[PDB]
């Protein structure tokens, strides 16, 4: 059979990350799993029109960051914002 | 096949009433339906479009799904 | 023993808001759907998750518009919705 | 040959680069991608996800339930003013709508 | 002496019939400056960004007004009234 | 510096009249002002969003046609 | 070698195919392209186009002038249905408004 | 003193066809330009998705056609798709 790639193991670590107690059904699972594909989507679509209005053929962290600070609402994009740091810089680190 | 009387007087008040509507008239049921026939018609042309161009024969969940999308409305819960 | 008229609305407001389930009974829905597709494809076969999505749809839609027309209708000093307040609220939503 | 570890315990995440870096490459998005885009996708992506179910679990445990079902996640939607703006054009199924009465309405 | 609501049907015969901008360059041009004071300092703005922002906020704002008078209408009304533009704006989706 | 009110009363008038308003309450200025600079500060903060992601001092008119189509507000002539 | 024949030429088509070709290819839309397609999207926006300046020249016909303005643009968008429908959410400058007055507000 | 491509000749090629004794002014010639790039986007987008929804790399006329019945509502697509197809015929053709 035809593996699925999914968003599953990711969100039920986050969730035992978060809510160690806590179990989640199988619809909000699909729901959180769409939810995260629209995110990327809508993310990663921001981008590549940034990196085109630029006349540039390369999509790194800054169209990134402009992507989220544009779509993302209020104080929501600003903790984004510092998270993506937070881990760029620790990969850098590594 | 007048299917569109399937659509009772009880389930357009009880969907009324889950919107916060106290008092309904007794004209709002024909415009109700109405409302619901062209929402419906257009989704069901957009995911019958879908499936043709894919050269297929039922109707997924994902052409009704990306029709949704299209129309603007993002349904979350069915594919992805 | 009677209760006067609004309390029971105001009762079925409380109760059918606290539900999640759908309020339209499926199997004339399924009817609709496919008698709605019969005319742009013949012989066409439907799944399941397909209806379930469209009577979901059509219900949060229809939902949403009831909520407009009835802050429409509130808007005209009154209480009693009405089609005009559907075709208002459809007219400023831009449909 | 050192031991191969992934590049999202590198960076201390949860959700896969490595995944996120395919898709971006496969997804027809630009020429070239470069190596940080899914490091910063990826933690955007994990705090979101992280947001959204901190909220819902909250809303659970004050359901008095042990188990998220969409009801709690369009409650913890709908309740916050920001993922409601994010939001605002997406039906969740099995959500219902939250619980409010007009003011006239009430008897007096 | 003209009969009030004579020269406001003029008005709107006139009005409807241009093209002309109906808000003053230099105030509107000091306006998204002030604005924009706030998101960045020493910033230039072309002509052609202000004629932009200028062309984009009437558009809006005379739909907007257009909702209002059907909102106005439908209360059986001539006056428009600050309860219509808010009516107006929320049932768009503006400010829900 | 005041300059919300260089929106003068006659200009909102004109506005109104356009739109086919016959008549207009006094106390609706406010509201109209401040309707405007809510959409002003939206779309300007998307422009000088995308004016600082270009490395550039200047506001052209493509960053503002381009936040005007990123709220679903396509503005035709400018580019 | 033979004489060079402009693709548009050859699908009788005024609007550039290797021009909208180039577009498709650098535009990072799919992996490939094929080769009919820039002549189908040559000959649909060749189409509206003609659609869309035979209503604006009619609009200035009957506004008896002869050169186009965006007021003519304008006024041929928005007095046709599917034009208007395919513009909707579309800000023509310097275009000014249809003439529409509520019957309710007349004397 | 760069070349800047735009869909100006093409344009007046077009009006010159529907009416020989009209001309256009520049302002014009922008909003029939931005139209044009407005619409080419919208339809090649449309052609994308379609062609990734399929699990497809490769855009053809098939996908161009059902975008177009997609997005150009009402007769109007009807009469665009005719035409598309006769062009293709006739680059068949030739």
């Amino acid at each position: 059979k035809t593996r699925k790639e999914s968003y599953a193991i990711y969100v039920y670590k986050v969730l035992k990350q978060v809510h160690p107690d806590t179990g989640i059904s199988s619809k909000a699972m699909s729901i959180m799993n769409s939810f995260v594909n629209d995110v990327f989507e809508r993310i990663a679509g921001e981008a590549s029109r940034l990196a085109h209005y630029n006349k540039r053929s390369t999509i790194t962290s800054r169209e990134i960051q402009t992507a989220v600070r544009l779509l993302l609402p209020g104080e929501l994009a600003k903790h984004a914002v510092s998270e993506g740091t937070k881990a760029v810089t620790k990969y850098t680190s590594a | 096949r007048d299917n569109i009387q399937g659509i009772t007087k009880p389930a357009i008040r009880r969907l009324a009433r889950r919107g916060g509507v106290k008092r309904i008239s007794g004209l709002i049921y024909e415009e109700t339906r109405g409302v619901l026939k062209v929402f419906l018609e257009n989704v069901i042309r957009d995911a019958v479009t879908y499936t043709e161009h894919a050269k297929r024969k039922t109707v997924t969940a994902m052409d009704v799904v990306y029709a949704l999308k299209r129309q603007g409305r993002t349904l979350y819960g069915f594919g992805g | 023993h009677r209760y006067r008229p609004g309390t029971v609305a105001l009762r079925e407001i409380r109760r059918y808001q606290k539900s999640t389930e759908l309020l339209i009974r499926k199997l004339p829905f399924q009817r609709l759907v496919r008698e709605i597709a019969q005319d742009f494809k013949t012989d066409l076969r439907f799944q399941s998750s397909a209806v379930m999505a469209l009577q979901e749809a059509s219900e949060a839609y229809l939902v949403a518009l009831f909520e407009d027309t009835n802050l429409c209708a509130i808007h005209a000093k009154r209480v009693t919705i009405m089609p005009k307040d559907i075709q208002l609220a459809r007219r400023i939503r831009g449909e | 040959r050192a031991k191969a570890k992934t590049r999202s315990s590198r960076a201390g995440l949860q959700f896969p680069v490595g995944r996120v870096h395919r898709l971006l490459r496969k997804g027809n998005y630009a020429e070239r991608v470069g190596a940080g885009a899914p490091v910063y996708l990826a933690a955007v992506l994990e705090y979101l996800t992280a947001e959204i179910l901190e909220l819902a679990g909250n809303a659970a445990r004050d359901n008095k339930k042990t188990r998220i079902i969409p009801r709690h996640l369009q409650l913890a939607v709908r309740n916050d003013e920001e993922l409601n703006k994010l939001l605002g054009r997406v039906t969740i199924a099995q959500g219902g709508v939250l619980p409010n009465i007009q003011s006239v309405l009430l008897p007096k």
